[PDB]
């Protein structure tokens, strides 16, 4: 017999942002940005 | 037969054999092995960013 087991966690997060003010007249513009990627595995054999 | 003939006279050992016991001991005979493995393996891994 033989018994495997494998466990795995990915986790990614990213973000961004900008924010812009002018005066003359007066402007503004913002932005925002979030990001997440995540992965699991799970991966088992077993033999007898 | 009366004559020898190596054959028939050998057929004799082929059936009965040549010899037979005088004396003996009879008795049990007991014969065991046993083997046994284990392999056994652990991992776990952190890594934060």
């Amino acid at each position: 017999f033989y018994n495997s087991t494998w466990s795995y966690v990915k986790h990614t997060s990213t973000e961004h942002t900008s924010s812009s003010r002018k005066r003359s007249f007066r402007s503004s513009s913002s932005s925002s940005r979030s990001y997440t990627s995540h992965t699991n595995e799970i991966h088992k054999g077993k033999s007898y | 037969p009366l004559e020898y003939n190596s054959a028939l006279y050998s057929r004799i050992f082929d059936d009965f054999g040549t010899h037979y016991f005088t004396s003996g001991s009879l008795g049990g005979v007991y014969d065991l092995l046993y083997q046994f493995s284990s392999e056994e393996l652990k991992n776990s891994g952190l890594t934060e960013e």
